Order: structure tokens, then C-alpha cells, then sequence
RNA sequence: CCCGCAGAAGAAGCACCGGCUAACUCCGUGCCAGCAGCCGCGGUAAUACGGAGGGUGCAAGCGUUAAUCGGAAUUACUGGGCGUAAAGCGCACGCAGGCGGUUUGUUAAGUCAGAUGUGAAAUCCCCGGGCUCAACCUGGGAACUGCAUCUGAUACUGGCAA
């Protein structure tokens, strides 16, 4: 299923960086971004229609860290869906559970609170959760389980998540530990940066 | 990042108010700008500087400092671009109708002194005809060969050429400049706030300026075509 | 040998709009001075007039707003090798709804917009786009 | 501001005493993103000046064509030279979903969202002449109005 | 066109013919392989094609490439027929599926290796 | 299904990297060995063969083969053509077939509108619900592009009369 490999090769293939680890520090200065992603890194290539689409498609799914076949039930979920199809995509996206529990703050990457998702110690409801792609409703209750709760990593994670950006679709209270959905973010919610007409028009091919 | 360049902050107690989003007063009563917010400004500068240098525009690069004089003549002679950097006449892109004809008395004068009449009439006669072209060879000799008006203006101090801000805002060009603590960034369209008055910084941030133009002209595009 | 007038009168409609002429002129029938003047309803066509007694003739001056026709595109549907016949949900809508499909229902001939809100369909006899 | 766009070079022949002398075309469509486009083909020696003609005449060469909300008015057809072009206004489409060398020309006029379907010939010259047709043949409510019926609320009902 | 023609004789449909006449919607066929040999290609590639023919388990006796570089196959040996032409011989249409039932696989392969079936060199 | 114990411990391959088509260098070989879906590569400096490194895609799968549709407007009803590209009978008369100027009246067959019965359930689609989510199951609807009958409309087409 899951990548688990080098995860900031990734973000040097995509170029832009992708917030794929914790950002304690920044972007490290110690990968070399933004000028290699192999042996030929240097050698900067065309990238052509086709691959502007591709890279795009590529830079999402590493984002959120869904594959091919998922993401691919996620267009079609979108496209039978009413209203606009890439907003209904990204929503679709924003709305997994490890999404909804990095965007409270309850991990520092999504690898990680996928591991806390995956773990059987984060609750939606006041019920238990073991699956990484729940799609949470809007007005619900994200919480932590009492075994988990208060090792060293939520303190960690959330202490870093300070400073990142604080998504206003959804509360936190990080004492408690909980976070009510509250509605589902519009495009104009989410860093303008992915570009969801090269996806939609890439599966629309 | 501190770089490599030490462009930390600034002067002491004569900033202009409208920075205080830049500010951290330091224990010797001395401003620091704030270095995590400078470098989105900077890269925000630059992804306008390969827009227009790759819409193949002119760049006029103007700084004098009696300190960044030659880094921006070194700095900018690596490009294909343009500079202002010993001396800013009043007037050379609002009143560049005028400013012409004194082009056109320096190009046409080094091409009757390179080779023609520089010994012809008096040894008197060179003394003037040469000394009046080392003294338009440093006010015009960077901007002798654009014959236009500019598309962008990279000033590196708006508090010392201030009026070249205002001199590209009476006309629409869009300046940006790299701001003092003292300096005001209100003409100014991409400030970048930093530190005016440190070689290395003019080395600094005129050299990336000076890789985002001649990295940024195509040179993959046209090798494609080719 | 002239089986369908109607495609004779559109012909005549298309080939002065084309020729930049005044008027046309065409032998008339109650079903031309009944498609005219829904055309004049509409608008792409002003002062249709029937002039005769017992061969008569009907004429149409032909509208110029511009340097430019008006009469941009006029299609021939319900032909009588092909005739066309649709419901009230089914009628078309000619250039997106701004131009005009003209159809001939029970309640006379008249255009689609009209048949919608009329709640009945026909045969559609053109379209002016 | 402009937002140029190459679509295709081709490498083109002569055929001298000598030998067989080499040339290229570009083509390029330009355009704001408000409904101007033009095109240029320009041909030269080598491939930038080739690109670098195919701007200058593409800038001298733009055509008005009258757009809301980024998509079509209405489902317009064209043809130039054997390339039959059908486009679509797709209202929410989502996506610019064209083929080949319309593609470009449609996503520098600034429809952001059509369904557009090339029928007959596919070379790109007669294509995008093909399209830059069927976008100057589209009018507008506002346009149709003014020449016929007189009222926005009459013609669109 | 004429609507009327139409309507009095029907618009006929184009009828496909199988590349693959070696027993129709099958993917494989098993064959017998008599006389493995050698055919030079056409005109302008040059070399020793390594082709056997083959009588199948139907009847038909169809002649097919063998893949890889060098083989075993010596006039009995009983092996699986895939599909597929070469382009470069006249008639060959089809091919033996390497490492299937006799036609085992390719020595010192590590590239592609689900194609000529080479196993995993572990140890 | 839940609780507890143990320790990152038991768990990643497959195809491809000349163009189409995302991803490039070296070495081995020398129109050989081989590759190939179509163009086509291989004659000593092969990004196309074989190996290595690096990369790209998909992932408990990956690729090949077979088969259907698409792309194919490449049998065109939607939606093509026929001077020279494939294609106008050598030219007519002419039965069946198809099509038919214009006005009035009648009919209501075609046509249109409504209603009723039927078009099984499952399946597709919409709004929900339940399985920790999903696949899956399921409630209600929509639809089932139709057929028959009754009631009307009579602009067009047809039948009849003038």
C-alpha cells in the first residue's frame, strides 16, 4: 500500500516542497531541493504536457498519501458528486481521517498520524477508529484514546503544529485533545499551490 | 537563513514606523529584521524576476552606496541587463527624451574617439573631448546600450535613490527594492527587507537576482525549438 | 420538381441574406405567411407582406443590423424524406437557447420557448439560429 | 500579462543543386485570458528565431471573442482546411478538455472548461485556424439581442 | 446516405479478422515442436531468427519464434504457445512462452525477467 | 469484537526508461547476439541488444497473451463521401417503392397532451441507513427510453369530398 521509502526524494521531483517531514527545523538545507532529484538532477528536462499533468497528479497522491487506484475511486466519487469536480476532490482529500488529525495537530507528518490513525488510538465520535481513509462527516468529534494520550508525541507534534498555518474549517481545543469538523473547506481554503484542472482534465483523458 | 551573507538588521533609532512588520530590537538599541519572513519576500521578488526577464525585459539595476558601486556593475555585467550605479541623474527614465541625445553624445563621441579626432585638433582638445567622456562614461555607460525604457528597476537603497522610485512611478514600471530599517516601502512593490549596506549582502541578493536573470532567460525553450 | 416550399422559402431566406438583397419574394401558402410571421414575432425578419389575389406573393424585407446579416444560420429539420416530430420535454434549444426553433404544434406555429410554456410539442419545422 | 504558448515545429525542406537545406516553422497562439487570441507561424533558419517570429506575429494578429465566466456562450462548430472542430461551452466542465493544438489556443483565450472534439484532419496549422474560427464565429447574448428581439430578458427568456 | 437506401438495404457492418488463426480466443496453445531451426529475416535486418514449428494439440501446425538467447529445444519437446507476430519473418505469428513447459528459460538474466521466465537470483 | 503481553521484531516486488510515453549514463558486444506494439535499432563512442548504477509508473501485485468496445466521423441515424484521391449505371422509358403545388370543409390514422393499466424483483442513478471505513447489504424514490385503452388538440402529414 503506503510508499516508505526516501520521503523527501519525492519532494525534489516535485521540486516544491511537499511537508512531508516534521518541520522542527525548515526545509533542511541538508537534502539540496529545487536542483537534483537523482543522478541527472542537474539536467533540468522539458516536461511536457503530458508532464505537467503528471507531475501534478504525482504531486497531490504524495501529498496525502493515497495511491493510484484509491485516488482513481476518489475522482469518480468526485465526478458522480454534485458541484464542481476538482473542489469535490480536494474535499474528498481534506476529509480522510489522517488529513483531519495532521490538520489538528495530532501528528507532525502524515506518515506519522497515519501511524496514530493505524494504531487504534485516535476516536471520532467517542468511537474508536482503525482505518486511515474514513471520510469524517461535518460536526464531528475527533479525539485521543486514553493509551495514547499524553506520550511525548502528541506534546511533540502538537507543540510543532503551532505555527502551521491553523486551518479555520475545523476547532481544536489541545487540552482535551478533541476537534469538531466543522464544515468541509472550500478550494480557496487550501494554498492556491496544487492545481486540481491538470488532475480532473488528466483522468478526464 | 543567514546564507552566507550577514543580513541581519538594522540602523538604531531613526526607522520608519511603517516597518514594524520588520522588527526585533536587539539589546545594543539596534533593529533585526525578521530573516523568516524576508526570504518569502525574496523569493517572491524572484518568480517576477524570471516572469519579465523571460518575457525578455530589461532589468535596470541602481544602487550607488559608495560600497555596492561595483558589485552592481560586476553583478550585472554577468547578465544581459543593465545598471546605475556612480551617479543618478534627475530624470533619466521621466525625462529620458532628453536624457537620448546624451546617449547619442556619448556613443557618437566614443566613436570619434576610439579611433577618429582624439589627436586631430589640440592636445588641449583631448583633454576636454576625453575628460567630457569619463565623465558621461560613468553616468551613462550602463545604460548606454538599452535604448529604451526599462521593464523592471532593482534599486538596492529607496532611502538613497528615492527619487528613482518616484521617477519609475510617475510612469508605470514596477520597482523593487531591497529596504532598509529607515527606508520607506511604500513605492516600492516587492520590498525585500534587508540589509543595504553590507558588500556581502550586495553580493548577496544582486547575485541571486543576478542567477534568476540569466537562468531565467530561455535557454531550454530555444534549445528545444533548435 | 419543388416538393418542399418550405425548404424553398429558407433557401430564398439563406440566398438574400447571403446576396445582401432588400427583399425576397416567394409564392405564398398559409403555412409561409404562418412561419413568417412567427419569424417576425421574433425578430430576424421584418414586414412580411402578402400582395396578390388569386397567385399570390408574399415578400420580406431582410434585416441588416451591422455590416452583418442577421440571419446568422437557418437549418431545414422536418423535411418530407425525414419528418421530425418531438414531445414537449424534447424540443430543442437552437444556439443554446438564443436562437429560435420554430415547431408546429396543435396550438398553431409557434416557437419552442412558446411550446414549452404551451406544454405541448409537434413537428419541429426549423431552426434560426 | 500576454502568456505565450508554443504548440508545434516542424522541420521543413528546400532541396537545392546542392543539397537538402533545412528549415523551421513555429506556431504560437497568444493571448490575455479575456477572450483575445492570435496566432503565429513564423518560419525561420533556426528554432528560436522561428519561436521568436511566431510571437511577433502572433501579438499583431489578436481577435475579440466575448466569453462569461471563462466558458463558450453557446456549442459552436468551424472549419479550415479539412479540420472540422466542435466545441462545447460545458457549464462547469471542469477541465479543458481539447485535444491536441486546441488545447492551447482554448486555455490562452481563457475558456477554462469546454468539451471540444476535432473531427477530420488533426495537423495543427488547420486546427488552430480551425478553432480561432469557430471563437470569432461565437456572438453573446448582448450581441444577439441588439440585432434581433431587443430585450436580453426576450432572447434568453 | 439516402435514408430511404438505408431503410431498403441496411448499412453493413465491416467484418475483423483474428491475426491469431492458432485456436481462436485461447491465450495459449500447446504444440508439439517438430524441426526447431533457423530463418534469415527480411531484407533490412540481418541475422539467425531462431524459429521452430510446431503442431498444436487442434491440428494446426503453425511455425513461432523462440524468444531469449539460445534455447533447448530438440523436436519433441513439448511447449506453450503465446501470440504475437515478429514483423521480420514471413508468416511467423506467434510465440513460445519461455520457461512454460519445456522451453525453459534464459541464462544470466536480470532485466525483465517475467518475460523469458528467469527466476529471482537470490542466492 | 474487546482487553492484556512481547519486541521494529514476521511482511516488496513487477514492468519500463529512442518517439508516441513519465523516466539517462557507463560498460560488454559489433548488421553478430538480439530487440520490436508502429516507425524501426544493431557495420566500434548503441540514451532502442545484454549487464550495472540512477530514475519513472503501478503495487500484493506487476507484466505478456487472448477477447469486446472505445479512440474509428474507419459503415457516418446522431455523423462521411462520389470532376481528378475508392466511388454517378453508357443513355433512356418505366411497374412496385419513395416524395409531392394551392384553397376550403370533414376525419383524427400518423402527430401532440393528459389519465389508467402494465413495463417482475435484482441491476444502473438520486437521497438516506447499517457493517470501525470502503467493497458489500438495504429503505424510499426516480427510471424502466415502451405497449395497449379512454379522453381531448387539429398547425403539419395522410385518408375522403369539392
Amino acid at each position: 500500500a503506503r510508499y516508505l521509502g526516501p520521503k523527501l526524494k519525492l519532494s525534489r521531483r516535485e521540486g516544491t516542497d511537499l511537508f512531508l517531514k516534521s518541520g522542527v527545523r525548515a526545509i533542511d538545507t541538508k537534502c539540496k531541493i529545487e536542483q537534483a532529484p537523482g543522478q541527472h538532477g542537474a539536467r533540468k528536462p522539458r516536461l511536457s504536457d503530458y508532464g505537467v499533468q503528471l507531475r501534478e497528479k504525482q504531486k497531490v497522491r504524495r501529498i496525502y498519501g493515497v495511491l493510484e487506484r484509491q485516488f482513481r475511486n476518489y475522482y469518480k466519487e468526485a465526478a458522480r458528486l454534485k458541484g464542481n469536480t476538482g473542489e469535490n476532490l480536494l474535499a474528498l482529500l481534506e476529509g480522510r481521517l489522517d488529513n483531519v488529525v495532521y490538520r489538528m495537530g495530532f501528528g507532525a507528518t502524515r506518515a506519522e498520524a497515519r501511524q496514530l490513525v493505524s494504531h487504534k488510538a485516535i476516536m471520532v465520535n467517542g468511537r474508536v477508529v482503525n482505518i486511515a481513509s474514513y471520510q469524517v462527516s461535518p460536526n464531528d468529534v475527533v479525539s485521543i484514546r486514553e493509551k495514547a494520550k499524553k506520550q511525548s508525541r502528541v506534546k511533540a507534534a502538537l507543540e510543532l503544529a503551532e505555527q502551521r498555518e491553523k486551518p479555520t474549517w475545523l476547532e481544536v481545543d489541545a487540552g482535551k485533545m478533541e476537534g469538531t469538523f466543522k464544515r468541509k473547506p472550500e478550494r480557496s481554503d487550501l494554498s492556491a499551490d496544487i492545481n486540481e484542472h491538470l488532475i480532473v482534465e488528466l483522468y478526464s483523458k | 537563513m543567514l546564507k552566507a551573507g550577514v543580513h541581519f538588521g538594522h540602523q538604531t533609532r531613526y526607522w520608519n514606523p511603517k516597518m514594524k512588520p520588520f522588527i526585533f530590537g536587539a539589546r545594543n538599541k539596534v533593529h533585526i529584521i525578521n530573516l523568516e519572513k524576508t526570504v518569502p519576500m525574496f523569493n517572491e521578488a524572484l518568480a517576477e524576476l524570471n516572469k519579465i526577464a523571460s518575457r525578455k525585459g530589461k532589468i535596470l539595476f541602481v544602487g550607488t552606496k559608495r560600497a555596492a558601486s561595483e558589485a552592481v556593475k560586476d553583478a550585472a555585467l554577468s547578465c544581459d541587463q543593465f545598471f546605475v550605479n556612480h551617479r543618478w541623474l534627475g530624470g533619466m527614465l521621466t525625462n529620458w527624451k532628453t536624457v537620448r541625445q546624451s546617449i547619442k553624445r556619448l556613443k557618437d563621441l566614443e566613436t570619434q574617439s576610439q579611433d577618429g579626432t582624439f589627436d586631430k585638433l589640440t592636445k588641449k582638445e583631448a583633454l576636454m573631448r576625453t575628460r567630457e567622456l569619463e565623465k558621461l562614461e560613468n553616468s551613462l555607460g550602463g545604460i548606454k546600450d538599452m535604448g529604451g525604457l526599462p521593464d523592471a528597476l532593482f534599486v538596492i537603497d529607496a532611502d538613497h535613490e528615492h527619487i528613482a522610485i518616484k521617477e519609475a512611478n510617475n510612469l508605470g514600471i514596477p520597482v523593487f527594492a531591497i529596504v532598509d530599517t529607515n527606508s520607506d516601502p511604500d513605492g516600492v512593490d516587492f520590498v525585500i527587507p534587508g540589509n543595504d549596506d553590507a558588500i556581502r549582502a550586495v553580493t548577496l541578493y544582486l547575485g541571486a537576482v543576478a542567477a534568476t536573470v540569466r537562468e531565467g532567460r530561455s535557454q531550454d525553450l530555444a534549445s528545444q525549438a533548435e | 420538381s419543388m416538393q418542399d416550399p418550405i425548404a424553398d422559402m429558407l433557401t430564398r431566406i439563406r440566398n438574400g441574406q447571403a446576396a445582401n438583397k432588400a427583399a425576397v419574394t416567394m409564392p405564398s401558402s398559409k403555412l409561409k405567411v404562418a412561419i413568417a410571421n412567427v419569424l417576425k414575432e421574433e425578430g430576424f425578419i421584418e414586414d412580411f407582406k402578402v400582395e396578390g389575389d388569386t397567385k399570390p406573393e408574399l415578400e420580406l424585407t431582410l434585416k441588416y443590423f451591422q455590416g452583418k446579416a442577421v440571419v446568422e444560420s437557418i437549418q431545414r429539420v422536418s423535411r418530407p424524406g425525414l419528418r421530425i416530430y418531438k414531445r414537449k420535454d424534447e424540443l430543442p434549444k437552437v444556439m443554446a437557447g438564443l436562437g429560435i426553433a420554430v415547431v408546429s404544434t396543435s396550438k398553431g406555429v409557434m416557437t419552442d420557448r412558446a411550446a414549452r410554456q404551451a406544454g405541448l410539442g409537434g413537428e419541429i419545422i426549423c431552426y434560426v439560429a | 500579462e500576454l502568456q505565450e504558448k508554443l504548440i508545434a515545429v516542424n522541420r521543413v525542406s528546400k532541396t537545392v543543386k546542392g543539397g537538402r537545406i533545412f528549415s523551421f516553422t513555429a506556431l504560437t497562439v497568444v493571448g490575455d485570458g479575456n477572450g483575445r487570441v492570435g496566432f503565429g507561424y513564423g518560419k525561420a533558419r533556426e528554432v528560436p528565431a522561428a519561436i521568436q517570429k511566431a510571437m511577433e506575429k502572433a501579438r499583431r494578429n489578436m481577435i475579440n471573442v466575448a466569453l462569461n465566466n471563462g466558458t463558450l456562450q453557446h456549442p459552436v462548430k468551424g472549419v479550415h482546411t479539412g479540420s472540422r472542430v466542435f466545441m462545447q461551452p460545458a457549464s462547469e466542465g471542469t477541465g479543458i478538455i481539447a485535444g491536441g493544438a486546441m488545447r492551447a489556443v482554448l486555455e490562452v483565450a481563457g475558456v477554462h472548461n469546454v468539451l471540444a472534439k476535432a473531427y477530420g484532419s488533426t495537423n495543427p496549422i488547420n486546427v488552430v485556424r480551425a478553432t480561432i474560427d469557430g471563437l470569432e464565429n461565437m456572438n453573446s447574448p448582448e450581441m444577439v439581442a441588439a440585432k434581433r428581439g431587443k430585450s436580453v430578458e426576450e432572447i434568453l427568456g | 446516405a439516402t435514408v430511404n437506401q438505408l431503410v431498403r438495404k441496411p448499412r453493413a457492418r465491416k467484418v475483423a479478422k483474428s491475426n491469431v488463426p492458432a485456436l481462436e480466443a485461447c491465450p495459449q496453445k500447446r504444440g508439439v515442436c517438430t524441426r526447431v531451426y533457423t530463418t534469415t529475416p527480411k531484407k533490412p535486418n540481418s541475422a539467425l531468427r531462431k524459429v521452430c514449428r510446431v503442431r498444436l494439440t487442434n491440428g494446426f501446425e503453425v511455425t513461432s519464434y523462440i524468444g531469449g538467447e539460445g534455447h533447448n529445444l530438440q523436436e519433441h519437446s513439448v511447449i506453450l504457445i503465446r501470440g504475437g507476430r515478429v514483423k521480420d519473418l514471413p508468416g511467423v505469428r506467434y510465440h513460445t512462452v519461455r520457461g512454460a513447459l519445456d522451453c525453459s528459460g534464459v541464462k544470466d538474466r536480470k532485466q525483465a525477467r517475467s518475460k523469458y521466465g528467469v527466476k529471482r537470483p537470490k542466492a
